[PDB]
RNA sequence: GAAACAUCUCAGUAUCGGGAGGAACAGAAAACGCAACGUGAUGUCGUUAGUAACCGCGAGUGAACGCGAUACAGCCCAAAC
RNA sequence: ACUCGUACGGUCACUGAAUCCUGCCCAGUGCAGGUAUCUGAACACCUCGUACAAGAGGACGAAGGACCUGUCAACGGCGGG
RNA sequence: GCUUUACUGCAGGCUGUCGCUGAGGACUCUCACUCCGGGAGGAGGACACCGAUAGCCGGGCA
């Protein structure tokens, strides 16, 4: 047959790529030598096209103008501090070691100094729980207990733009506009609505899948469709 | 059918009649050193292996008689043409 | 709209032009490559053995 | 008595033993961070180099080349193929890694001609070979009796034509008798059956 | 082609990548092995021969030593000192 | 490539606004989890064999399978008496 | 052309083993190798990656 849509995806053509040129900034944490003596005033609150959430434009003491992943509550004129001896206030970035337990953090790092990997989407937060000299256990928004290095930096507060999911798109036109700012192909044609040549679920006189939807992890790309390595299906039971 | 374990018959070796013993031919083990075994390892490569890619066939409803006629005195055996028999049992 | 006659009317784009290297109207001005001599692609002249019969 | 060279040779008989084991573990670390083709001022195996034809003279260049270990980096068929020709994983190239090394070196030095090469070890994923190249235009070679043969017009691009020792050995030209029916005088003259 | 077809065959062909010359390549035995008290670098031509050998031992595939010729030509390092 | 992205994400699928609802079935097939025991290749290893080798056998035993469990808004099923 | 529990195979995935590969049947380590860090340095560590091979799955493809 022909390659399925998921195989055309990996080729990285125009249709599948994200509009990178229209993106503002690669929201990463600042680099401090040590000591903490790095701070700055917030100039403006802008819209990040990449995440549909706001981003704070901060100007630092050493002339540096950079955009940062803004938590809730941050405004113009606010002073945010980045470093080891930073204040335990919303918007400040300091390692997990210095941050007290039970305090909601966002833009958490995997490896120290990487820039921030976890808890970056609209209104989410990571929850810091346990402390040690070796391990700082953070509870990620998915409900997972991530055992992390205490030297991993994190910003205090929940990410801004909370409750974005609440309002329905209502009409296809609204989904269109959102999708045009991401790296996705939209609309979605069901495989069951395609021809045999085009998808494993294509064909027949009526629309139904050919074999059971649950596919093995070991399945090759071109066959791995439907419910990938599902531990279960359905709502009941 | 039933068949006697021992009976008198011609020994092509001794050129005279003697009391022969009958035994079902037990299959001998393969060495894996024959020419066919070497051709299997040689001729087999990427893809289909031709003749070596085949599997052993089926069965005939009834197999023939596969016996060994052991002589009582000289101790040498001979082979005879077999006949179709569903089950062959020995008497004593 | 028919793929024939009415689709021919749109055809006012210039692609293949006179080549600086060989003189054939095969230099694709959008691709900057010659479809005849391979100017733009290779330093060596474009030639293939299928341009003539196998025993010739 | 034994030459000092015979000691470098005896050391390389077992590159995983003694002081050389410690030396390779150290060198390969710097080699892995070096390029594909790196010119070295002095040969790692002086005995082998000199035995192969090297001289500490003007226009006698040496260079280390790293080539990947393993079989052919082959693509699968995009068109119809019978079972025999459907392979990818088990297919290997007909030119040994040493010959791939000599060519990469000769291309890096378009003016020089390949004299010979030798192995200088391998790690888990690559092999290293040092190629001795000669300048056929330097009067230091044009006048050298033991090297001036490489200056002749018919010695141009000798590595791409398989005229190297590693080339001739890979072409099946070692044995003068039985077994070399399809190899000598050339593979192309024998219908490509070697 | 095998009156299908998978090994086999078409065929190392078609085609593709790199490159030399006026010719290229090969070449002075870790050869041969008419086993000898024998031959003596290498190509090539005639033959050896559809022979040995291969092969769903099917269809098909297929040399060499030698011999008769052509032409002939033998040398340089590495190391020891 | 997704990705100047990070689960309020984005990938893979099914159904197709709203309203009232969405029963029973895990035997087969699929996917997934587990597993005393059974099955399970090669390397190394042990016995035999061979002055070596081919080869025969053994011990150990991964994923996988057997067996057990979960799962149908998973493929699908919802009869005769 | 398409399909599958047709025949035969080929990619791909999972898994054991060998090489890289090191010090003291469960375990410690640091030096290869890997990742993070501008760097100092941090994490991981003889595993992973990669090369080779073996078993399973494998109309994704021929
Ligand atoms: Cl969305
Ligand atoms: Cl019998
Ligand atoms: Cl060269
Ligand atoms: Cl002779
Ligand atoms: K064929
Ligand atoms: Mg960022
Ligand atoms: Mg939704
Ligand atoms: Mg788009
Ligand atoms: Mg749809
Ligand atoms: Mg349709
Ligand atoms: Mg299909
Ligand atoms: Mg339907
Ligand atoms: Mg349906
Ligand atoms: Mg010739
Ligand atoms: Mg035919
Ligand atoms: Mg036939
Ligand atoms: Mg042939
Ligand atoms: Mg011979
Ligand atoms: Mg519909
Ligand atoms: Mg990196
Ligand atoms: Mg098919
Ligand atoms: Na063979
Ligand atoms: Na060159
Ligand atoms: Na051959
Ligand atoms: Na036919
Ligand atoms: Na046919
Ligand atoms: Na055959
Ligand atoms: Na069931
Ligand atoms: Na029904
Ligand atoms: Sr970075
Ligand atoms: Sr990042
Ligand atoms: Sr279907
Ligand atoms: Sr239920
Ligand atoms: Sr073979
Ligand atoms: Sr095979
Ligand atoms: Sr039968
Ligand atoms: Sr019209
Ligand atoms: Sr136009
Ligand atoms: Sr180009
Ligand atoms: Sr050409
Ligand atoms: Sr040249
Ligand atoms: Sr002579
Ligand atoms: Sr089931």
């Amino acid at each position: 047959g022909r390659r399925i849509q998921g195989q055309r995806r990996g080729r990285g053509t125009s249709t599948f790529r994200a509009p990178s040129h229209r993106y503002k900034a690669d929201l990463e944490h600042r680099k401090v030598e040590d000591g903490d003596v790095i701070a700055g005033t917030v100039v403006d609150i802008e819209h990040d096209p990449a995440r549909s959430a706001p981003v704070a434009a901060v100007e630092f003491e050493d002339g540096d103008r950079r955009l940062i992943l803004a938590p809730e509550g941050v405004g113009v004129g606010d002073e945010l501090q980045v470093g080891v001896s930073a204040e335990i206030a919303p918007g400040n970035t300091l390692p997990l070691a210095e941050i007290p337990e039970g305090v909601p953090v966002c833009n958490v790092e995997s490896s120290p100094g990487d820039g921030g990997k976890f808890a970056r989407a609209s209104g989410v937060n990571a929850q810091l729980l346990t402390h040690d000299r070796n391990v700082a256990v953070v509870k990620l928004p998915s409900g997972e207990m991530k055992r992390l290095d205490p030297q991993c930096r994190a910003t205090i507060g929940v990410v801004a733009g909370g409750g974005r999911t609440d309002k329905p798109f209502v009409k296809a036109g609204n989904k269109h506009h959102k999708m045009k700012a991401r790296g996705t192909k939209w609309p979605n044609v069901r495989g069951v609505a395609m021809n045999a040549v085009d998808h494993p679920f294509g064909g027949g006189g009526r629309q139904h899948p050919g074999k059971p939807k649950s596919i093995s992890r070991n399945a090759p790309p071109g066959r791995k469709v439907g419910d990938i390595a599902s531990k279960r299906t359905g709502r009941g039971g | 059918m039933q068949m006697p374990r021992r009976f008198n018959t011609y020994c092509p070796h001794c050129n005279e009649h003697q009391e022969h013993e009958v035994e079902k031919v037990r299959s001998g083990r393969q060495t894996g050193m024959k020419w066919i075994d070497r051709q299997r390892e040689r001729n087999s490569g990427i893809g289909n292996d031709g003749k070596f890619s085949k599997v052993p066939g089926g069965d005939k409803p009834t197999k023939k008689t596969d016996l060994k006629y052991r002589c009582g005195e000289c101790g040498k055996a001979h082979l005879r043409e077999g006949w179709r028999a569903g089950r062959l049992e020995f008497q004593e | 709209t028919g793929a024939g006659t009415p689709s021919q009317g749109k055809k006012n784009t210039t692609t293949h032009t006179k080549c600086r290297r060989c003189g054939e109207k095969s230099y694709h001005t959008k691709k900057k490559v010659c479809s005849s001599c391979g100017f733009g692609k290779s330093a060596k002249r474009r030639d293939y053995e299928w341009q003539s019969k196998a025993g010739e | 008595a034994r030459s000092a060279y015979s000691y470098i040779r005896d050391a390389w008989k077992n590159p995983g033993d003694g002081q050389l084991a410690e030396l390779q573990w150290q060198r390969q670390q710097e080699w892995r961070n070096e390029g594909a083709v790196e010119r070295i001022e002095r040969p790692t195996r002086l005995d082998k180099a000199r035995s192969q034809g090297y001289k500490a003279k003007q226009g006698v260049i040496v260079a280390r080349v790293s080539v990947r270990k393993g079989s052919a980096r082959k693509r699968r068929h995009k068109a119809g193929r019978r079972s025999k020709r459907q392979g990818v994983t088990r297919i290997t190239r007909r030119k040994d890694i040493q010959r791939v090394a000599e060519e990469r070196a000769s291309r890096t030095f378009p003016n020089l001609r390949v004299l010979n090469s030798y192995s200088v070890g391998q790690d888990g994923r690559q092999k290293w070979h040092e190629v001795i190249l000669i300048d056929p235009n330097h009067p230091a070679i044009q006048n050298d009796d033991d090297l001036s043969w490489i200056c002749a017009d018919d010695q141009a691009d000798r590595v791409f034509r398989g005229l190297t020792g590693a080339g001739r050995r890979n072409r099946g030209l070692s044995g003068k008798g039985k077994g070399s029916e399809k190899t000598r005088p050339s593979l192309r003259s024998n219908g490509g059956k070697g």
